[PDB]
RNA sequence: UUGACCUCAAAUCAGGUAGGAGUACCCGCUGAACUUAAGCAUAUCAAUAAGCGGAGGAAAAGAAACCAACCGGGAUUGCCUUAGUAACGGCGAGUGAAGCGGCAAAAGCUCAAAUUUGAAAUCUGGUACCUUCGGUGCCCGAGUUGUAAUUUGGAGAGGGCAACUUUGGGGCCGUUCCUUGUCUAUGUUCCUUGGAACAGGACGUCAUAGAGGGUGAGAAUCCCGUGUGGCGAGGAGUGCGGUUCUUUGUAAAGUGCCUUCGAAGAGUCGAGUUGUUUGGGAAUGCAGCUCUAAGUGGGUGGUAAAUUCCAUCUAAAGCUAAAUAUUGGCGAGAGACCGAUAGCGAACAAGUACAGUGAUGGAAAGAUGAAAAGAACUUUGAAAAGAGAGUGAAAAAGUACGUGAAAUUGUUGAAAGGGAAGGGCAUUUGAUCAGACA
RNA sequence: GUCGAAUUUGGGUAUAGGGGCGAAAGACUAAUCGAACCAUCUAGUAGCUGGUUCCUGCCGAAGUUUCCCUCAGGAUAGCAG
RNA sequence: CGUGGAGGUCAGUGACGAAGCCUAGACCGUAAGGUCGGGUCGAACGGCCUCUAGUGCAGAUCUUGGUGGUAGUAGCAAAUAUUCAAAUGAGAACUUUGAAGACUGAAGUGGGGAAAGGUUCCACGUCAACAGCAGUUGGACGUGGGUUAGUCGAUCCUAAGA
RNA sequence: CUAUCUAGCGAAACCACAGCCAAGGGAACGGGCUUGGCAGAAUCAGCGGGGAAAGAAGACCCUGUUGAGCUUGACUCUAGU
RNA sequence: AAACUUUCAACAACGGAUCUCUUGGUUCUCGCAUCGAUGAAGAACGCAGCGAAAUGCGAUACGUAAUGUGAAUUGCAGAAUUCCGUGAAUCAUCGAAUCUUUGAACGCACAUUGCGCCCCUUGGUAUUCCAGGGGGCAUGCCUGUUUGAGCGUCAUUU
């Protein structure tokens, strides 16, 4: 359990602090895990998703399919992926919204940072 | 407590064909012209109000406590009692559970439920979280959500490591035998815990 | 009126400005709430009291 | 108001007495408080004990006189019969009281012998740099006992 | 004629300071009545509410003109007690403290009154340079109607005699404290149900991590965290740990004996009287007016007075951390609390909408679904809509949207009804149904 | 009724609650007047009026004594558990 | 007996349907109540030993909200008054235009202002609500446009007074 | 001009449950209770017998150890003088 | 016999109880000491490509600078050069700025976007009139500076 006294157990404080969070601390929320093949290779468990990385739905009704990341909604919670989308009635495309703990990043986008990221947590990167 | 008698109400007084209560003056909202104030009033105070300076704690004459907590330690022997506890008991060798006092100096939390599963608390261990449900009431939402049963209750002489490696598995609570809290020896006032001494604390009890 | 201080046109002029319905394209925002405009005002229905 | 036969109770509650309680929530709180208080002292406070050296006396009145019980301060007179000055004697940790006199012999040299004994086992360092670290005894009145 | 001095002016003169806000807690002033007394004025409520002035992070109090009466104690504050006691009181209703004792925290001091008189030794300002919370040089200025050193009653000061002992001020780096950033385990394997697996079963792993939240349903092991640790960053600061540069000095301080002294607060203390207040009682404090001291004096010693003693302090000037308070403010952790008529009035564009000339008064109002997938298209219609269709796990979820009670309403089905209806015991008839045979 | 004046009337201005203003009715002082309105003291007090929320089991009264500024109320004895 | 919550326990019930709601269907209890079936529903909840209380309603001219009978009822009757046609429109007693009949009778139902409102002005669009019948009309609703100063007011002056 | 009938629009008071009598007894004037008279759907315009109809916790009267405006050689004070 | 009234049921109304929710409230505890003439608290009016409000801001106006993060914002449009980068962002942080008309509110007023004075500067042929730009002038009190007043009063002239 928690043993620090700076830690809040409180649910009704938790609730409050994740729909109220800002932008930046979204982005670390909606991490994804690595692909068991990326994690072998980097030597990482999981990343904060950004957008032009590639990704297979691992859970869910969309469960099996992949794609490039469109864009990251981050006032949604939600992560949306480029081929993943519903056919309407009308037959104008849309959206669907995924949550990044049920994706798995399969190919990372690099940056001087996005590397220097994995190289923060300890892990080797190809 | 200024809450119900946040408004300037008055009774109207008799002769308005209406009750005595006082209501809310002026106009043009609807708050105005309602009851105020009152017990049985949408929005009044309510029947005397809580105060903080109600009794909380109690005092129990400390030799009394003490008769208590013997009690309660006598009663984890005779596994009947132990048994009518819940605790799983059948299939462990001998009460007293008497332990290696190598245990309090267990480092490490698998190491420790590996103990305690070759001493017999296994079935016991897996009584308690089989049995985690959602709390019924509204304390769901207040910080009480989740449930479970009580575990055997481990008692040392000295911690070496013992209390914190069993610290995270369910339903096991350690104890220093000096102290022996007499809320964990009867659970809910309910005598016969399950307790697995160290040699070193069974022998510091006389 | 018909003769006014400019602090009275002033204020005069600020419920002109706040007198319209509500915008529609703020209905479609995430999690927008605000359905219609509960502030708007009727020059034979409320008095602006100046 | 009155009836059956009982003890005539004088409860005063005809002020606004709700207004002026005081319910004690903070008695766990203020006792961690008090040990964190006395913690961050006896550092702050180096090897020095936390406490100063205090005299025997002899307790007041007709009821408690048959006690003997621990005082303010020294008295000039017994801070110089153990041989040193007051000014001294308050840097070293005991606790001098210019109002208090000596009528009586035998407390005086209780006081000197008490004098004695905590200057002969207490240690000075020196004004230098050097601080011989010490590991600091945080009673003095236990040490001292009355 | 010229130059000072005293006192009083003026500058958009050079530089500063005050106001207002808040006010939970704190220091003062002012000040009720409802109420209680079974009526009522003294009393009580209450030295309370409202009104006024003033501070802080605490305020105030504080190094005894104290308590005591003992073998005496020894600043203040607070808690436990003293004690519902001593005492006050139409001695009625009611009121009501203190000393001792235990504990928390502890801490001590500085002026006035002294001839530096072989040297105003002191200080604001301006100005130039400097190592700028400051230093130094110089000039105006202050100030002898007294600015420094020295001394504060515990003392202490001037002489004379005799010995030892003891230092100051900078830099700079840590730690301390403050603000922060980053990183740090373990399944998303199989089967079943499901729209969704976060459910049940199987088989595992981590656990100094099985607090918590998120994710399409009860998720330690999907995510963020949690736990244990690691690595940084920016500060403040003299608390102290190290270091290191200057020796402050022909400086400062402590101690023993001899001797001479020993300055110590005035319209005050105190007294009378009046009013108020207090448990304070021939008067507890406070204030007005009149009277007004002394220096082996003065104050107090809880029954007025005269005499004689005794004990105990040293007023009429001053500073001071902690333990203490806190329905305010900033930041946090919580609960056998309330759960949208509850809980703050406000879970919402709530002190809003609205009322009132104004002071002020002041609501109602949360929930489609995992996802808008918020109904393409056809048909009837002037339209709104209807009927199809479509979406959806479900429209028995359609922005009138979770569940959707009751009063009350429509339809359909059944039954009864000569100025109410409803009810009790009993049985006919109709409808409906349990159990039990074997 | 009166209608050339002790006339009608706008605007500005003064007077404020035991106070104002009154050719005097206790009139008028913002639908409020034998003491306006607002908030607070205040949940004022009420021997008086109204209400007081589940079941069953056993027992089961009093309206009388005495005192009371007592007579719609208390205390006291009695009856009751 | 029954409610909210708390300790213990039955490794209790549940998305293969918890809770709730409905039901002249069933069963247990003298009763408070308990139990089951069916329907509806969608995420939680119960038994037992103990703890705890903001714990049980028919009343209080009770509080707030909702709803009836009354009842398609009282009524929509002051200010003399309307009528024919055409245009428009899904739709015309009520809009537009033409015609007729009237009225206010300059002490105006006329032409402008002060106070007060504040955009009601004007145009175009336009009928869900509103104008106690209607509505194509409007002081409504939507979207826009419009208020030009050396000489007109303010501004300056003084009045009671502040 | 209403009422009245129609189209549109459409409230309120009030409401234990309700609504035919005579007698009786009864809280001494019953819609209900006892005994009789009687009694047939559903209704429209009127009406003022009854509903001890409605409209306000009776203004009168008494009680209350409840007030307030006013007066006075009531008690007790007080600005002023 | 209907209609009508009434009772029960089903389905549909009305209405929003109930159950289950909870970014709110309440109460306790712990830590801390920071408003304002260096213009506070409060007020008014403004500010977005498309805003009435709420929140934010001030003509540099849902923001400018700086620092950390490292690719968003998102209702629509949008820019596109912002994606191995002095660089996205309704991000976080915040140390630099801007900060209308006001307010203790300070040139005087204020039911007025009313009315003065001084200084520097620019334009109009201008020390003097008009216009634009910038900088100023409240009150009490303290220390000091400077110009003073009084037979209050000392001296010094010839
Ligand atoms: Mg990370
Ligand atoms: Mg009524
Ligand atoms: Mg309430
Ligand atoms: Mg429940
Ligand atoms: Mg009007
Ligand atoms: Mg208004
Ligand atoms: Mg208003
Ligand atoms: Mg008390
Ligand atoms: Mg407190
Ligand atoms: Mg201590
Ligand atoms: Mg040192
Ligand atoms: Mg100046
Ligand atoms: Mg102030
Ligand atoms: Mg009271
Ligand atoms: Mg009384
Ligand atoms: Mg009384
Ligand atoms: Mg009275
Ligand atoms: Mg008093
Ligand atoms: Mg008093
Ligand atoms: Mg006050
Ligand atoms: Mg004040
Ligand atoms: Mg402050
Ligand atoms: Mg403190
Ligand atoms: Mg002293
Ligand atoms: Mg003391
Ligand atoms: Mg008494
Ligand atoms: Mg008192
Ligand atoms: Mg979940
Ligand atoms: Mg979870
Ligand atoms: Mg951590
Ligand atoms: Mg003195
Ligand atoms: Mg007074
Ligand atoms: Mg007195
Ligand atoms: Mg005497
Ligand atoms: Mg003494
Ligand atoms: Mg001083
Ligand atoms: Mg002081
Ligand atoms: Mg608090
Ligand atoms: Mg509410
Ligand atoms: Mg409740
Ligand atoms: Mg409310
Ligand atoms: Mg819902
Ligand atoms: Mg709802
Ligand atoms: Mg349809
Ligand atoms: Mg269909
Ligand atoms: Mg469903
Ligand atoms: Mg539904
Ligand atoms: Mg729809
Ligand atoms: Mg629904
Ligand atoms: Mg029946
Ligand atoms: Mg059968
Ligand atoms: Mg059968
Ligand atoms: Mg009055
Ligand atoms: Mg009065
Ligand atoms: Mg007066
Ligand atoms: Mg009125
Ligand atoms: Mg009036
Ligand atoms: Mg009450
Ligand atoms: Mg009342
Ligand atoms: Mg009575
Ligand atoms: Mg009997
Ligand atoms: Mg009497
Ligand atoms: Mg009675
Ligand atoms: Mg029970
Ligand atoms: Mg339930
Ligand atoms: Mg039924
Ligand atoms: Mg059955
Ligand atoms: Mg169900
Ligand atoms: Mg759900
Ligand atoms: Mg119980
Ligand atoms: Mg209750
Ligand atoms: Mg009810
Ligand atoms: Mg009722
Ligand atoms: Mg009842
Ligand atoms: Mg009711
Ligand atoms: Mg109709
Ligand atoms: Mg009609
Ligand atoms: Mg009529
Ligand atoms: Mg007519
Ligand atoms: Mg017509
Ligand atoms: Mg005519
Ligand atoms: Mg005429
Ligand atoms: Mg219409
Ligand atoms: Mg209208
Ligand atoms: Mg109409
Ligand atoms: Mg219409
Ligand atoms: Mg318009
Ligand atoms: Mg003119
Ligand atoms: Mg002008
Ligand atoms: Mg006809
Ligand atoms: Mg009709
Ligand atoms: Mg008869
Ligand atoms: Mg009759
Ligand atoms: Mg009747
Ligand atoms: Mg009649
Ligand atoms: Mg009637
Ligand atoms: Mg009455
Ligand atoms: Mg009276
Ligand atoms: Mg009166
Ligand atoms: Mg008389
Ligand atoms: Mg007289
Ligand atoms: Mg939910
Ligand atoms: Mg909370
Ligand atoms: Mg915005
Ligand atoms: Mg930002
Ligand atoms: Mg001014
Ligand atoms: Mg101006
Ligand atoms: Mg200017
Ligand atoms: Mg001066």
């Amino acid at each position: 359990a928690k043993q620090s006294l700076d830690v809040s157990s409180d649910r009704r404080k938790a609730r409050k602090a994740y729909f109220t969070a800002p932008s930046s601390q979204r982005r670390v929320l909606l991490s994804a895990p690595l692909s068991k093949e990326l994690r072998a290779q980097y030597g990482i468990k999981a990343l904060p998703i950004r957008r032009d990385d590639e990704v297979l739905v691992v859970r869910g009704s969309k469960k099996g399919q992949e794609g490039k990341i469109s864009s990251v909604y981050r006032l949604k919670f939600a992560v949306q992926v480029d081929k993943v989308t519903k056919e309407k009635v009308n037959g104008a495309s849309v959206p669907i919204n995924l949550h990044p703990s049920k994706l798995v990043i399969t190919k990372l986008h690099l940056d001087k940072d996005r590397k220097a990221l994995i190289q923060r947590k300890g892990g080797k990167l190809e | 407590e200024k809450a119900g008698h946040q408004t300037s109400a008055e009774s109207w007084g008799t002769g308005r064909a209406v009750a005595r209560i006082p209501r809310v003056g002026g106009g043009g909202t609807g708050r105005s012209g309602q009851g105020a104030f009152g017990n049985m009033c949408r929005g009044g105070r309510m029947f005397a109000p809580t105060k903080t300076w109600r009794k909380w704690n109690v005092k129990v004459n400390h030799n009394e406590k003490r008769y208590a907590t013997a009690s309660a330690i006598a009663a984890t022997a005779v596994a009947s009692l132990v048994l009518a506890r819940g605790h799983r008991v059948e299939k462990i060798p001998e009460i007293p559970l008497v332990v290696s006092t190598d245990l309090e100096s267990i480092q490490k939390t698998k190491e420790a439920v590996a103990a305690l599963k070759a001493v017999g608390a296994h079935s016991d261990l897996l009584k308690v979280l089989k049995s985690k449900k959602l709390r019924a009431g509204k304390g769901k939402y207040r910080n009480r959500r989740w449930t479970q049963r009580r575990g055997p209750l481990v008692v040392y002489a000295e911690d070496n490591g013992i209390v914190k490696a069993l610290r995270n598995v369910p339903g096991v609570e350690t104890a220093n035998v000096a102290s022996l809290n007499l809320l964990q020896l009867a659970p809910g006032a309910h005598l016969g815990r399950f307790v697995i001494w160290t040699e070193a604390a069974f022998t510091k009890l006389d | 009126a018909a003769q006014k201080s400019f602090r009275i046109k002033q204020k005069m002029a600020k419920a002109k400005k706040q007198n319209r319905p509500l915008p529609q394209w703020i209905r479609l925002r995430t999690n927008n709430t605000i359905r219609y405009n509960a502030k708007r005002r009727n020059w034979r229905r409320t008095k602006m009291n100046i | 108001a009155i009836s059956k036969n009982l003890p005539i109770l004088k409860n005063h509650f005809r002020k606004h007495w709700q207004e002026r309680v005081k319910v004690h929530f903070d008695q766990a709180g203020k006792k961690v408080s008090r040990r964190n208080a006395r913690a961050t002292r006896a550092a702050k406070i180096a090897p020095r004990p936390l406490d100063l050296l205090r005299p025997v006396v002899r307790a007041p009145t007709v009821k408690y006189n048959r006690k003997v019980r621990a005082g303010r301060g020294f008295t000039l007179a017994e801070v110089k019969a153990a041989g040193l000055t007051a000014a001294y004697a308050r840097t070293i940790g005991i606790a001098v009281d210019h109002r208090r006199q000596n009528r009586n012999q035998e407390i005086f040299d209780a006081n000197v012998q008490r004098l004695k004994e905590y200057q002969s086992k207490i240690i000075v360092f020196p004004r230098n740099g050097k601080a011989p670290e010490a590991e600091q005894v945080l009673s003095a009145a236990a040490t001292f006992p009355i």
